[PDB]
RNA sequence: UCGU
RNA sequence: GGCUAAUCCCCCAUGUGGACCCGCCCCUUGGGGUGUGUCCAAAGGGCUUUGCCCGCUUCCGGAUGGGCCCGCGUCCCAUCAGCUAGUUGGUGGGGUAAUGGCCCACCAAGGCGACGACGGGUAGCCGGUCUGAGAGGAUGGCCGGCCACAGGGGCACUGAGACACGGGCCCCACUCCUACGGGAGGCAGCAGUUAGGAAUCUUCCGCAAUGGGCGCAAGCCUGACGGAGCGACGCCGCUUGGAGGAAGAAGCCCUUCGGGGUGUAAACUCCUGAACCCGGGACGAAACCCCCGACGAGGGGACUGACGGUACCGGGGUAAUAGCGCCGGCCAACUCCGUGCCAGCAGCCGCGGUAAUACGGAGGGCGCGAGCGUUACCCGGAUUCACUGGGCGUAAAGGGCGUGUAGGCGGCCUGGGGCGUCCCAUGUGAAAGACCACGGCUCAACCGUGGGGGAGCGUGGGAUACGCUCAGGCUAGACG
């Protein structure tokens, strides 16, 4: 099914990767539907992540399944929390 | 018959010149006749006037020229150095606004035929259209 | 491989005093003083009328052989100039002039640029409290430059900070002596700057 | 070399078959009823005309024939018998079509 | 939206189909004169509703057959082979440019 | 040309004639020497200029020059060649790089020796 | 005769 | 040949519904509603087992992915000019998820071409890339998108999906086993071997991270991937010292024999301190899981690092690689000796025949520097295929002349239309790249975030000077 994951784009050493929406069949870094956030796994700076939540929901109102690191990032910007 | 009466109105006009004729007579067409008024207004010429010759409807171009000079050849200098054809039959020009030329730095002018009708490079731009790129002068 | 040769004898090629040693290109030595004709066999001979090329060759030369740069982190700058907006020939000087290495000689952290160069590989300097061993590192205004503490008490620190006291510095520069601390103002302007150098042959020579 | 999934090049023939087989009395009865239609038996055509669309329609219960491959022989089985049924005819068991 | 063109019937000999001559006008890519190009379509034609002259207005259509995709959407102006004449004797032309040839 | 010649035939872009054929278009080509002679210039010189046979790995045979003081090059030598006209002998447009296989380099050369092939001399 |  | 379980297969039922035929209505190619007749459903399993979970069936929709169709665009040769019979169309049928000569039966005689058909040559196409002032030229490796292929050819089976690289069948070529009947194979996956070649790497580490498959989960698989290795192959950064001080060389090797040069240059005095089996030592990794909560939202919790003892920090600490090309002009750098149209140099012009800045060597010099040269190829300079931007009296170039076919071009006035042309709005123009800005790694290369531009095409609206077209008129062209 559609999927919300990662792709790589940093650098040797250096990753940077790109919260994404794309079909679970293509490559990681393939051709995605669309992006809607990015992920600094080492914090090189303040912004070391951001995920646009109103498209996360979207997503997973029409099917989009999320790999597991995808949701615990995508909840640590409250896509699910609904307190 | 003529193959591009604009370019012979021009070149009626290049030929006057260079032997300092007073005027030129050109077989008058209400398109040419546009022309004129923009090389009138811009002062390139004199003016021009309707005139029937044989009884026929000709336009008298006036043109104008510098003041006598020093040394040998003491010609005046042409108000109209230059003005040659662009768009041409079998080879029409047309341009959009942001494609509209800039003759010689400001001190020329090209004039274009809109569909708001005949205008100078800086007309054309001002009411922002563009169209076929008529001819160049200065 | 930054050069590394005899030096005052680019000085007498580039037939202007290139002063790459700080010290004694002053005093009655540094041989523009006896001997300002080029060097070798030839350096007395009459001269031949150089050529456009000539000129604009060695000028580039001169003002490339005196913040002692590759030719290929030279050229590196003059395009990165070329590219940026503003006077490429003025932009060029200011790029050169931001190099570390380059700005803690005009601190007078050190006699010579070469001098200066060496402070940086071996840690001696810290832009902003932070080490930086780069002597290309480009210093942008506001950046602090200083001498790190441990080597604050190097002798050659001592003489050469000393020798600054109540000593001139450049106006888009600025240093407070005894913290041996120093500021990077500004950009320096052409007006600023005052090189035997007609950058306007360089920008030439890298037209053709 | 022996790649255990060599188990699916088993599986499909046993279900090549299972295909296979379904189709042929597909076939088979299809014409059968075409045929009676034809001859102007009308009861009887209706009759097995009305197997045949059951049949089609189990096809595609699986993945026999599923998709609308059903519907077009419902369809034109449907279509000629009623047609063949021009000899007189009258829709006797008024089976599948519906007058 | 579905490809409307219009052009002249040149053919008529099909059943129930119409060849239709379309033409095109345009600024060459790198000599800018406008040129004029042009290509055959074969409409289809249900009712044999069309007969030569006839300007018809051309629908991109679900395919009737291979080489023909288009339906005739309309008449836009009856009779007129100057236009069928025209490409008549290009056609005739080429009778010709080959081992023996015409004498046009 | 008129604009509808130039839309009726347009300019025709020119072709580039190779000076190598050492084929594959390759940097090098590998052969074996034929003949080793010698030859006469052309023009105004007057020498004995060293040339090669070779029969090329790319299914070809031609003369190669052999450049510097003096070689080893018998007949059944491999060699390598490197494309390069001589100015004097028309029909030479390859040169052999000295340095490379059979092709010993030139001895006692101090110079230009990265050409001619020659190692470094130990000088002390 | 050849190359200057 | 015999026995046997199921979420295996089949029958009957239930019919939310859905499929098909016919009728009707609304829509308009096969879209939607409706009535009658007919036909079509299912699978169980797990427990914190009496309700939860995993799953099953039919239907409508969503999302993602895809098929098929169409306009326009896409190299060279016209020393390829005619091409075509399933070929063009029709009717009926077959086949498919579906349109279609896709295939078949029958009927018709059509279809295509100089706006280049047919044939030959060559080639995956694109985002882009290189070059260029631009227009343009050249190109399509790496990365992303699409296509095609999996020893060569043909074929279908199973499937939601294949006509299937590590599935199947037959033919061929080849290798292998063979008891000669007959079998077994397919690295254009990672790595590696061999051959060819001027030339292109480790039979590596890990599944820790991102991603994928199966599973309720634990977890299993993953040569995809994340890393390390090798190669100046490229780009960026960096070092071989810094500051002070002119022995000064049998010989190298200049001279007017007074001196000049290498040169502040110098294993020789002072400073710093690349290297260096010396201490500490990482981000990348917090999820799935568990418990509380309600298997939700929340909240706590074990666990897990290939890279790697790597980076980085702190300590100590040595003065510690330089080479290559060139020096007649173009083109930056000149003298001695040797050689004597020889040996040789040479990109082009040329240099060597006894004074050679051009050969070879030496001193000196210029350029660049872990590189420097060479060869090959691409763009440039080349307005030297000229659209921007060229030419043809004598330099290459007016057809021997005409006639006229296609085509290109078309006087003056008015009106309609609004195709060309121009304007507005809008959609599209993926990401990457490029440009600008800020930011992360000590800088940079590299990378991250954000920003701006944009032709072309689609849609809607508008303008009408010019070109086009239709209609009318004129007489200056033309003809009588
Ligand atoms: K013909
Ligand atoms: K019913
Ligand atoms: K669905
Ligand atoms: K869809
Ligand atoms: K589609
Ligand atoms: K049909
Ligand atoms: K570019
Ligand atoms: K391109
Ligand atoms: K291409
Ligand atoms: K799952
Ligand atoms: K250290
Ligand atoms: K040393
Ligand atoms: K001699
Ligand atoms: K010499
Ligand atoms: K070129
Ligand atoms: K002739
Ligand atoms: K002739
Ligand atoms: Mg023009
Ligand atoms: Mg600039
Ligand atoms: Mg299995
Ligand atoms: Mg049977
Ligand atoms: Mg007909
Ligand atoms: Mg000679
Ligand atoms: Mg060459
Ligand atoms: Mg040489
Ligand atoms: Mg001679
Ligand atoms: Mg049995
Ligand atoms: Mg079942
Ligand atoms: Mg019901
Ligand atoms: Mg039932
Ligand atoms: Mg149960
Ligand atoms: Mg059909
Ligand atoms: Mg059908
Ligand atoms: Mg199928
Ligand atoms: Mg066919
Ligand atoms: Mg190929
Ligand atoms: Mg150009
Ligand atoms: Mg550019
Ligand atoms: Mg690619
Ligand atoms: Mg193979
Ligand atoms: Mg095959
Ligand atoms: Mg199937
Ligand atoms: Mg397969
Ligand atoms: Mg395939
Ligand atoms: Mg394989
Ligand atoms: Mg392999
Ligand atoms: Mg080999
Ligand atoms: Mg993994
Ligand atoms: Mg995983
Ligand atoms: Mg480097
Ligand atoms: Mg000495
Ligand atoms: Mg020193
Ligand atoms: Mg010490
Ligand atoms: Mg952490
Ligand atoms: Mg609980
Ligand atoms: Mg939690
Ligand atoms: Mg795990
Ligand atoms: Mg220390
Ligand atoms: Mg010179
Ligand atoms: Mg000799
Ligand atoms: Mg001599
Ligand atoms: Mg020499
Ligand atoms: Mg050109
Ligand atoms: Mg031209
Ligand atoms: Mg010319
Ligand atoms: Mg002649
Ligand atoms: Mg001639
Ligand atoms: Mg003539
Ligand atoms: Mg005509
Ligand atoms: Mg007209
Ligand atoms: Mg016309
Ligand atoms: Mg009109
Ligand atoms: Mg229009
Ligand atoms: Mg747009
Ligand atoms: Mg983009
Ligand atoms: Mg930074
Ligand atoms: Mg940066
Ligand atoms: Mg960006
Ligand atoms: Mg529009
Ligand atoms: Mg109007
Ligand atoms: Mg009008
Ligand atoms: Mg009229
Ligand atoms: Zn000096």
């Amino acid at each position: 099914m559609v999927k919300i994951r990662l792709a790589r784009f940093g650098s040797k050493h250096n990753p940077h990767y790109r919260i994404v929406v794309t079909d679970a069949r293509r490559k990681r870094d393939g051709k995605y539907i669309e992006k809607i956030g990015y992920y600094d796994p080492r914090k090189t700076t303040p912004d070391w992540l951001k995920v646009d939540v109103e498209r996360a929901r979207y997503w997973l109102s029409v099917g989009a399944q999320p790999t597991d690191t995808a949701r615990r990032l995508l909840r640590q910007a409250g896509v699910f929390r609904q307190e | 018959m003529l193959t591009d009466p604009i370019a012979d109105m021009l070149t009626r006009i290049r030929n006057a010149t260079r032997v300092y004729k007073e005027s030129t007579d050109v077989p008058a067409s209400r398109f040419k006749e546009e022309i004129l008024r923009i090389l009138a207004r811009e002062g390139f010429i004199k003016g021009y006037e309707r005139v029937d010759v044989d009884g026929k409807p000709y336009l008298r171009v006036y043109l104008k020229y510098g003041p006598r000079r020093q040394g040998p050849d003491p010609r005046p200098e042409q108000v109209i150095h230059h003005i040659r054809r662009i768009s041409k039959p079998g080879r029409r020009v047309y341009v959009g606004v942001k494609e509209i030329p800039r003759v010689r730095r400001g001190l020329g002018i090209a004039i274009l035929s809109t569909s708001k009708g005949v205008l100078t490079d800086r007309e054309a731009r001002k009411l922002g259209v563009g169209g076929e790129l008529i001819c160049e002068v200065w | 491989g930054r050069y590394i040769g005899p030096v005052c004898r680019l000085c007498r090629r580039e037939g202007v005093k290139l002063y790459l040693k700080g010290e004694r290109c002053y005093s009655p030595k540094c041989a523009m003083e006896r001997r300002p004709y080029p060097p070798g066999q030839h350096g007395q001979k009459r001269a031949r009328r150089p050529s456009d090329y000539a000129v604009r060759l060695r000028e580039k030369q001169k003002l490339r052989r005196i913040y002692g740069i590759s030719e290929r982190q030279f050229r590196n700058l003059f395009e990165e100039a070329s590219k940026k907006k503003g006077v490429t020939g003025s932009v060029f000087l200011g790029l050169l002039e931001s190099r570390l290495d380059n700005v803690v000689y005009r601190l007078g952290f050190a006699v010579s640029r070469r001098q200066a160069r060496q402070l940086v590989r071996h840690g001696h300097i810290t832009v902003n409290g932070r080490r930086v061993d780069l002597p290309s590192y480009r210093v942008r205004p506001g950046d602090e430059i200083a001498v790190a503490e441990k080597s604050r008490n190097l002798e050659l620190i001592r003489q050469n900070l000393e020798a600054m006291k109540g000593r001139k510095v450049g106006p888009w520069l600025s240093l407070d002596v005894e913290g041996m601390k120093g500021k990077f103002l500004r950009l320096p302007d052409r007006e600023d700057l005052a090189l035997p150098v007609n950058e306007q042959l360089v920008i030439e020579f890298y037209s053709r | 070399r022996n790649l255990s999934a060599l188990k699916r090049h088993r599986q499909s023939l046993k279900r090549r078959l299972r295909n296979k087989a379904k189709k042929s009395a597909i076939k088979t009865l299809s014409k059968k009823a075409v045929q009676l239609a034809q001859e102007g038996k009308a009861e009887e055509a209706l009759k097995i005309m009305r197997k045949a669309e059951s049949l089609i329609d189990k096809a595609a219960k699986g993945s026999t024939l599923h998709k609308n491959a059903a519907a077009r022989r419902k369809s034109r089985l449907m279509r000629k018998v009623r047609q063949l049924l021009e000899a007189a005819g009258a829709p006797l068991i008024g089976g599948g079509l519906s007058a | 939206p579905k490809k409307v063109l219009t052009g002249v019937v040149v053919s008529d000999k099909m059943q129930k189909t119409v060849t239709v001559l379309v033409e095109r006008q345009f600024p060459h890519p790198l000599y800018g004169k406008v040129i004029k190009r042009s290509k055959k379509y074969l409409a289809h034609d249900p009712e044999e509703k069309y007969k030569l002259g006839d300007v018809v207005e051309i629908i991109e259509s679900r395919p009737i057959s291979k080489r023909k995709r288009f339906r005739v959407l309309r008449l836009v102006e009856s009779g007129r082979m100057d236009l069928v004449e025209k490409y008549l004797i290009r056609r005739q032309n080429y009778q010709s440019l080959s081992k023996r040839g015409g004498k046009a | 040309p008129t604009i509808n010649q130039l839309v009726r035939k347009g300019r025709e872009k020119v072709r580039k004639k190779s000076k190598v054929p050492a084929l594959k278009g390759a940097p090098f080509r590998r052969g074996v020497c034929t003949v080793v002679r010698t030859v006469t210039p052309k023009k105004p010189n007057s020498a004995l200029r060293k040339v090669a046979k070779v029969r090329l790995t790319s299914g070809y045979e031609v003369t190669a020059y052999i450049p510097g003081e003096g070689h080893n090059l018998q007949e059944h030598s491999v060699v390598l060649i490197r494309g390069g006209r001589v100015k004097d002998l028309p029909g030479v447009r390859y040169h052999i790089v000295r340095g490379v296989y059979d092709a010993a380099g030139v001895k006692d050369r101090k110079k230009s020796r990265s050409k001619y092939g020659t190692k470094k001399p130990k000088e002390a």
